[PDB]
């Protein structure tokens, strides 16, 4: 079982904290359980203890109370004679205590004395005698009980105060362990998502991956705090009740053990349903997040084209499904809850009455009624713990579903290994050999790609829209593996090298620039390598971004909002271009870098490039043929195939697609 | 309570449901109090052999009826109470989304898209428990406490009841202080969820950049730091949450000792009957549960108070651009004349537009060119009404832009963003955004007017190709042509092409420009371009230098004026 056998491992990792929490919980539960029994002992020995026999003894008994000139002694405080003189009972009829100095009595039945206390239990009611004890004589009788209570209440006070720390420690440790486990879960999931291929990200909304990391981990915390605490407490309580039951009866506590199967069965019936709904709920949650991320990131278009009504309608379907499935869990949580356990309790009472009712015909149980008060009290105490655990099934099932959804991601078979950045700078020899590629099965987007780039050269890729140039870039970076053919950096195939090394051999300017949160210098430097401010400023000046700096107060320290919303697209492209140029890559790849950048800044960028392009291989994918006019070799792609290649003069000398495109770009004048 | 006072708007709307729930709860309390007395009577009658056959058939029947009644009414009030908590989530989510859908970029600049998601999936969960489990515990514990207080005051005595209550005020103050602190702690912790969501989003939306530069190690470390920060703010809430149980247990144990001591003293002085004290001790034993209940309630209420506060903060953001209360009945835009327009972005400090004044007559095509970061798209955004109006005025045929409902103005304008924006749908679905109720022939015409039929043939499924999230399953030029088709589908009065030919080769660019020239003849167009071959037909060309129109006129005069336009023209055509 992946779900059950996996949550155990995370608990096992932090076994010290959880074991300590369990021990503190056990001690606190033991103390709390004991308390009321100390109270009961105090009661029965100090305030109700003036009722048992008071043997008529003389003085010098280490304890005695004067009463009408004769000092008596309690039953237990007495030393060890046998039947010293007689039994002088005490009885409290109404609200006043009456002394029985005449003789012994039997099982008492309180009745007004009128000078003769009538104990009407059966027929033996002799109406012995009575003497009101006033108030001072009663206080004299009770003084040693004052001593006992004062020396026993402080015991309860101590047990109470010294048990305050244990509750806090138990709860704090449980929550600390839960938070640590959630932290580990999130870190592992993020590492795995870092280990997954790009295909996973391209066809999966970004809101469905954030949900599995944050939303689906918050719901597992309860499994370690509330559920574990309640289960431990109820287990201890029921162990106490059952061991207590077994001592005073057999064959009547064995039947009570039948509660254990039922609860298990109950769980089995609950789970089967609580599973199906929970999954759906969780699923819909992810969708909502996606809808909250897809819509927010594209709100400008939604408002510009007046798509608010449809978007709200699209969102409302998910909300309605979530609400409906939550309601379906309402029925299950209503049928199997406090209600059902209270149903069983009444059923248990009815069974007890019917069994003993069929035995009370001969008055069998009344003679053996010593097992009725205790049995009923224990049965009533039994169901208080049970109601505690049955309420934890919902949380347990939700946590199980969330954990399963996290683990199915954490156990994905498809995965790409990792390495370390390059150790020796590459010469810059990039070669494509007979490369055939297909994003989708049976559809070759590149067919027999063959070319070679030498160090210190500039290979330019040209072609109509959709030709497959960015696909060549993807294959070079190994975002997508090829299907037939090879790609070689120097003489080494890119498939025998670690992806990190290959990607460290080159720095790229992607077609659509992306800017992270932070300062402009952070984006240019990505917070790695040697982020000397002078070097970053030099790169920015090389790209021609200097005006942007003097149009900002803090320069390279100017904050950048998410996605750089407060920067023009051209400025974002310049920042990404400077980021690419700041790493001093062995191989520089430009993917339509100057698309949103004017011609003046483009010329400045070209001038900066030319200065240091004598020892660095460069790949240029440009729809502006001016930038690649002086390039070592241009390649023209058509439907994913290279049809023409060579220097610019060679391309023009043979007419063709490049000739037509250059003439169209050139002034028709 | 603050949370209940804040949710009074909902509680007023849903009053019959909660009234029924409360009535059923009190009834269930009484009908559960009865079974104990009935069983006690049965056992007592079983003592002297007076339990007869009739007694069995009466006790069994009454117990069965009691069980059925309690079961049904409990099912019903749990349906009503908890069922009202789900409506909390539904209503709050609907309100939040409807508020987001009417929010302009200035709102979204300040509010991250990870924080907002956590405000609609987690804060609602926190707030939901207040109206469900929160209300149940409140009323249930209050009734149980009042029953214990009253029974001890009429059955046993009054002095004892007033004796074992002195601890209670101290418990109330302590729990109130703990809740006050936990409110702030939980507000701090909840925000750490939005930060985590934003961190996860950034590492996903920008996976290509991270992987290309080999920043995975520096990305996992940042996420680990964020998780550690989240954990730290969770413990600051635990340190206070763990104080609710020990305080209640201590200040109930003190009540137990006070009650027992006072009862013993009263018995010694002969105020009690020695059977009143046993029942009083039994009653004291019961008091513990309502106190744990009130502690848990106070813990939950503050947990929902912070989340509700954040949701209200989101929902109390007044609109940046206000739909006019008394609009103008203008039907079509004739002249778009800027007059001394000065506009500065909210987060900026330098005037992005400075004394701009130009006229776009009906049917004219206007081109705007200039070096990067000059202000070209700012004029288009002035037309789009994304930011609060600046100075000056923008009159649509003599009526200011403000006195025009946003729906009509947006229907007029067909916008092509400079940054491609597409959703995870089929190509046809995206193209239909301009006109949802559009026949396939209109889509085909729009596609053919953007030079995209060849791509449709090339594509696997044609118009039914699922474009990945943000359109990552398409080329940049294909995205641009899809956007152009989207804009052209509606046949807008004003067509805004904001650098719509950037990844469109040169033959495709020429074809699209020729089609536009033959499609927008006699209609208003704003063409923003860095290539000056796409503005040769414009009646008015505006050169933007740092928020000010440096030059103006058509192609001929700008060429005759030398300067930036002639420089770029020569560098772009004579090359
Ligand atoms: C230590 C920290 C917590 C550890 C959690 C263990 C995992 C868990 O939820 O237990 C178990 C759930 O068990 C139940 O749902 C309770 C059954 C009574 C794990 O469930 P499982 O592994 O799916 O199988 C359960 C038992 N089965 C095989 C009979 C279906
Ligand atoms: C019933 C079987 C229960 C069981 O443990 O099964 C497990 C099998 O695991 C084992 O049987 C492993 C036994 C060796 C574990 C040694 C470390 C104990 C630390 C103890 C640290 C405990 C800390 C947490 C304490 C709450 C799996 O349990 P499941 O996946 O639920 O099925
Ligand atoms: C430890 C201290 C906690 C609790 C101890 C409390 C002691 C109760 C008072 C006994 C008084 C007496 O003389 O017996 C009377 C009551 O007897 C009974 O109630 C039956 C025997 C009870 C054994 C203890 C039950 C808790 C077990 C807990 C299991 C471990 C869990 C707790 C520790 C983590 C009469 O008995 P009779 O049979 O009618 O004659
Ligand atoms: C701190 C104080 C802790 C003790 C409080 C006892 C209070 C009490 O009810 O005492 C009673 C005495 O009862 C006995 O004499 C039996 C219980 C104590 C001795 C046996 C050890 C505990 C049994 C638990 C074993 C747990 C399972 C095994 C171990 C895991 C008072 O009796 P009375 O009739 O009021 O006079
Ligand atoms: C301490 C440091 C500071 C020093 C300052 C200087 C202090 C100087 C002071 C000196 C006085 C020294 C004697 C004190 C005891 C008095 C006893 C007494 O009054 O007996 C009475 C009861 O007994 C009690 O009242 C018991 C009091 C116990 C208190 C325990 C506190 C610790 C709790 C810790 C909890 C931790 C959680 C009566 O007993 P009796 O047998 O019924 O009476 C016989 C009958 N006759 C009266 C009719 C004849
Ligand atoms: C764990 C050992 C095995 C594993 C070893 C290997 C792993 C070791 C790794 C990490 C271990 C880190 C420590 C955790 C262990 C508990 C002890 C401790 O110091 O922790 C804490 C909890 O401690 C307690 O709760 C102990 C009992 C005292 C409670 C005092 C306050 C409440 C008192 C009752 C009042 C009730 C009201 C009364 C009426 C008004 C101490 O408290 P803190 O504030 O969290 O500490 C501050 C430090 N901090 C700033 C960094 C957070
Ligand atoms: C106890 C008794 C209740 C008996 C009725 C069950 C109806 C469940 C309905 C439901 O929503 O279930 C859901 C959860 O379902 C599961 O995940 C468990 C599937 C159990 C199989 C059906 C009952 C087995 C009877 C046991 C033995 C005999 C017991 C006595 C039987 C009388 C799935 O339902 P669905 O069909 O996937 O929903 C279709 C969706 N639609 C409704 C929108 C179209
Ligand atoms: C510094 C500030 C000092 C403030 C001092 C305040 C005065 C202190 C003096 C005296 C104290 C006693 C009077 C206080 C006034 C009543 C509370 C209140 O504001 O209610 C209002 C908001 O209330 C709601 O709309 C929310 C109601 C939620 C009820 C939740 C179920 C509980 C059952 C509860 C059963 C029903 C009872 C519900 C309560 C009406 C009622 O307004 P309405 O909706 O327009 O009508
Ligand atoms: C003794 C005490 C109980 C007496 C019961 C008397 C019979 C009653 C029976 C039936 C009457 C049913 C009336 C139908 C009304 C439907 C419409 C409606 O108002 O629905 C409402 C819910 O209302 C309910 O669903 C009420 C449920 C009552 C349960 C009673 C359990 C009695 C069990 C007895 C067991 C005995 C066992 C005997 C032995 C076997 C809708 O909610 P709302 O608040 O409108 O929410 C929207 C608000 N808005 C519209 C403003 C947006
Ligand atoms: C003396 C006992 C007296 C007991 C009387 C019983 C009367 C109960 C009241 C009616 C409830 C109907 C219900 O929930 O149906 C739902 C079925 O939904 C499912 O099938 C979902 C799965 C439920 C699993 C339950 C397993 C076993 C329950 C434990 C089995 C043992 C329980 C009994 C133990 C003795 C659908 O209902 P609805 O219409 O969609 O929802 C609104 C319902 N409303 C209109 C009523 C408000
Ligand atoms: C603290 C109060 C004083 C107790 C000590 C005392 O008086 O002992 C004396 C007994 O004295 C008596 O016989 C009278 C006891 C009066 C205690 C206060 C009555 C109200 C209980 C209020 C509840 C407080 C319970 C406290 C725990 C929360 C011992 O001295 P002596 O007999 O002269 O020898
Ligand atoms: C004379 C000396 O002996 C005594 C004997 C019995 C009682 C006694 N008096 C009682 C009054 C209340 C309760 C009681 N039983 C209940 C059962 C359930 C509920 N709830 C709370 C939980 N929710 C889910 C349902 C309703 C509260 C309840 N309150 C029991 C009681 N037991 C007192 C002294
Ligand atoms: N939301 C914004 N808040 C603040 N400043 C902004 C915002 N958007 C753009 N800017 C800045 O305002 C100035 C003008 O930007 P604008 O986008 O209008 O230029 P542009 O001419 O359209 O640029 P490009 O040629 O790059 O598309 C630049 O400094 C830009 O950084
Ligand atoms: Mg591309
Ligand atoms: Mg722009």
């Amino acid at each position: 079982m992946k779900i059950g056998k996996t949550l155990w491992r995370y608990a096992l990792l932090y076994r010290k904290l959880l074991i300590t929490a369990v021990l503190l919980l056990t001690v606190a539960v033991g103390a709390e359980l004991t308390g009321p029994f100390i109270g009961k002992k105090m009661i029965d020995d100090h305030i109700l203890g003036i009722e048992k026999t008071w043997y008529e003894a003389a003085e010098k008994d280490k304890n005695a109370v004067q009463f009408h000139g004769v000092s008596y002694v309690r039953e237990d405080r007495l030393q060890e004679p046998v039947s010293k003189a007689k039994e002088a009972h005490i009885y409290q009829v109404g609200m006043a205590f009456y002394f029985v100095d005449q003789a012994v009595s039997f099982d008492g039945n309180r009745t007004v004395s009128d000078g003769k206390l009538t104990i009407t239990n059966g027929d033996k009611s002799r109406a012995y005698a009575a003497e009101k004890l006033t108030k001072q004589e009663l206080f004299q009788f009770y003084q040693p009980e004052i001593k006992g209570m004062v020396l026993l209440i402080c015991l309860y006070g101590g047990l109470l105060v010294f048990s305050v720390f244990f509750q806090y420690g138990q709860h704090y440790l449980l929550q600390m362990s839960a938070n640590r486990i959630i932290q580990k879960m999130r870190q592992d999931v993020f590492s795995h998502i870092q280990k997954m291929p790009i295909r996973y990200f391209d066809n999966l909304p970004a809101g469905k991956v954030v949900a599995r990391i944050t939303n689906d981990t918050e719901a597992i915390r309860d499994l370690y705090v509330t559920v574990l605490s309640t289960f431990v407490t109820s287990g201890i309580y029921m162990f106490g009740i059952f061991t207590a039951l077994f001592l005073l009866d057999v064959k009547l506590a064995f039947v009570c053990l039948a509660i254990v199967p039922i609860i298990w069965l109950w769980s089995v019936i609950y789970r089967r349903y609580a599973s199906y709904y929970n999954q759906k709920i969780r699923s819909i949650n992810s969708d909502i997040n996606a809808k909250m991320n897809e819509s927010i990131q594209g709100m400008t278009i939604i408002q510009a084209f007046r798509h608010q009504k449809e978007t709200m309608r699209e969102f409302e379907e998910l909300n309605e499904s979530h609400f409906y499935f939550q309601n379906r869990m309402l029925n299950l949580n209503s049928l199997m809850s406090h209600n059902l356990v209270n149903v069983i309790r009444n059923l248990a009472f009815v069974c007890l009455i019917w069994h003993f009712g069929g035995a009370s015909l001969n008055a069998a149980g009344i003679v053996s009624i010593g097992v009725l008060y205790a049995f009923v009290d224990y049965l009533n105490r039994l169901f208080q713990p049970i109601t505690g655990i049955v309420n934890q099934f919902s949380k347990l099932e939700l946590a199980r579903v969330s954990a399963g959804r996290v683990f199915e991601l954490l156990e994905e078979k498809n995965t790409e290994e990792a390495g370390e950045p390059a150790k020796e700078r590459a010469l810059g020899r990039v070669e494509f050999r007979d490369v055939s590629f297909a994003y989708q099965e049976g559809e070759e987007v590149l067919k027999h790609i063959s070319f070679t780039a030498q160090k210190g050269e500039t290979v330019a890729l040209v072609g109509h829209t959709g030709s497959g140039k960015s696909s060549i870039l993807n294959l070079l970076f190994r975002f997508y593996d090829a299907q037939k053919g090879d790609v070689l950096i120097d003489g080494k195939s890119i498939y025998n090298m670690s992806r990190q090394e290959l990607r460290s051999h080159m720095g790229i300017v992607l077609q659509d620039p992306y800017l992270f949160s932070g300062t402009i210098g952070s984006n240019v430097s990505l917070d790695d390598e040697r982020m000397t401010e002078e070097e970053i400023k030099n790169a920015l000046r090389q790209v021609g971004a200097e005006p942007l700096l003097k149009k900002l107060p803090k320069g390279i320290n100017e904050p950048v909002i998410e996605k750089g919303s407060t920067l023009s697209s051209g400025e974002r492209q310049l920042i990404s271009f400077a980021r690419a140029l700041a790493f001093d890559p062995a191989i520089l790849i430009l993917d339509e870098a100057t698309a949103h950048i004017d011609t003046e800044t483009e010329a400045v960028i070209q001038k900066a490039l030319d200065v240091v392009k004598q020892g660095r291989t460069t790949f240029v994918i440009a729809h502006r043929l001016s930038t690649i006019r002086n390039a070592d070799q241009i390649l023209v792609l058509d439907k994913g195939e290279i049809v023409e290649r060579g220097n610019h003069e060679e391309l023009m000398a043979l007419e063709g697609q490049y000739y037509q495109m250059y003439e169209l770009q050139k002034g028709q004048k | 309570f603050s949370v209940l006072k804040k949710l009074g708007w909902f509680f007023k709307a849903y009053w019959l449901r909660y009234t029924i729930a409360i009535v059923l709860l009190l009834a269930v309390n009484v009908i559960e109090m009865f079974p104990p007395k009935l069983l006690g009577n049965a056992i007592d009658d079983m003592k002297a052999g007076a339990f007869t056959a009739e007694g069995l058939l009466f006790y069994i029947g009454i117990f069965f009826v009691l069980t059925a009644a309690v079961y049904i009414m409990s099912y019903f009030w749990m349906h009503q109470l908890f069922g009202g908590a789900n409506l909390m989530e539904k209503i709050l989510r609907t309100k939040l989304m409807g508020h987001l859908l009417t929010m302009s970029p200035p709102f979204y600049e300040k509010n991250r898209t990870g924080d907002l998601m956590a405000r609609g999936t987690n804060d609602l969960q926190a707030v939901s428990l207040t109206t469900g489990f929160g209300i149940l515990t409140l009323v249930d514990s209050t009734m149980f406490m009042m029953t214990i207080f009253l029974t001890m005051g009429f059955l046993i005595s009054w002095k004892l009841t007033f004796a074992a209550i002195i601890p209670l005020p101290v418990m109330a103050i302590a729990i109130s202080l703990y809740g006050s602190k936990i409110h702030e702690r939980f507000t701090e912790a909840q925000n750490a969820f939005g930060a985590l969501n934003d961190r996860v989003l950034e590492s996903v939306s920008g996976v290509r950049v991270i992987r290309a530069y080999v920043q995975e190690t520096n990305d996992v470390r940042r996420f680990n730091e964020m998780t550690a920060d989240v954990y730290q703010k969770n413990m600051k809430v635990a340190f206070i949450d763990s104080l609710f149980e020990p305080t209640v247990k201590l200040l109930v144990g003190a009540s137990y000792l006070i009650g027992l001591g006072y009862g013993a003293f009263l018995v010694f002085r002969n105020e009690l009957t020695l059977g009143e004290l046993v029942s009083f001790n039994v009653y004291l034993g019961m008091m513990i549960w309502p106190m744990f209940a009130i502690g848990e309630l106070i813990n939950v209420m503050q947990r929902g108070n912070a989340s509700l506060d954040r949701v209200n903060e989101t929902l109390s953001y007044e609109t940046d651009v206000t739909d006019p209360k008394q609009p103008a009945d203008l039907k079509e835009p004739g002249d778009i004349v800027f007059s001394h327009v000065s506009f500065t972005y909210p987060s900026s400090t330098s005037d992005n537009l400075q004394d701009i004044s130009f006229t776009v007559r009906k049917g004219q095509t206007v081109g705007i060119a200039g070096k990067t970061g000059s202000g070209k798209t700012t004029i288009i955004k002035q037309l789009l009404r994304q930011y609060p109006p600046g100075e000056g005025s923008i009159t649509f045929s003599g009526v200011p832009i403000q006195q025009i409902p946003l729906d009509r103005l947006r229907g007029w304008i067909g916008y092509v963003p400079q940054d491609h924006l597409l959703f995870s749908r089929t190509v046809k679905e995206n193209i239909l955004y301009g006109k949802q109720d559009a026949t396939d022939k209109e889509v085909q015409q729009a596609i053919a007017e953007a030079h995209f039929e060849k791509d449709l043939h090339m594509l696997p499924s044609g118009l039914e190709t699922m474009v990945g999230e943000k359109g990552v399953a398409l080329s940049g030029g294909q995205k641009q042509r899809i956007s152009i088709a989207r804009a052209l589908m509606a046949n807008p009065e004003i067509l805004i092409l904001d650098d719509s030919l950037s990844a469109v080769d040169a033959k495709t660019e020429a074809a699209i420009i020729k089609n536009i020239r033959e499609n927008r003849k006699g209609k208003t167009t704003f063409i923003l371009t860095h290539r000056l071959s796409a503005v040769e037909h414009a009646d008015l060309i505006l050169v933007m230098d740092g928020g000010v129109i440096a030059e103006r006129g058509t192609h001929q005069e700008l060429l005759a004026n030398n300067g930036w336009y002639r420089e770029q023209y020569e560098r772009q055509q004579l090359f």
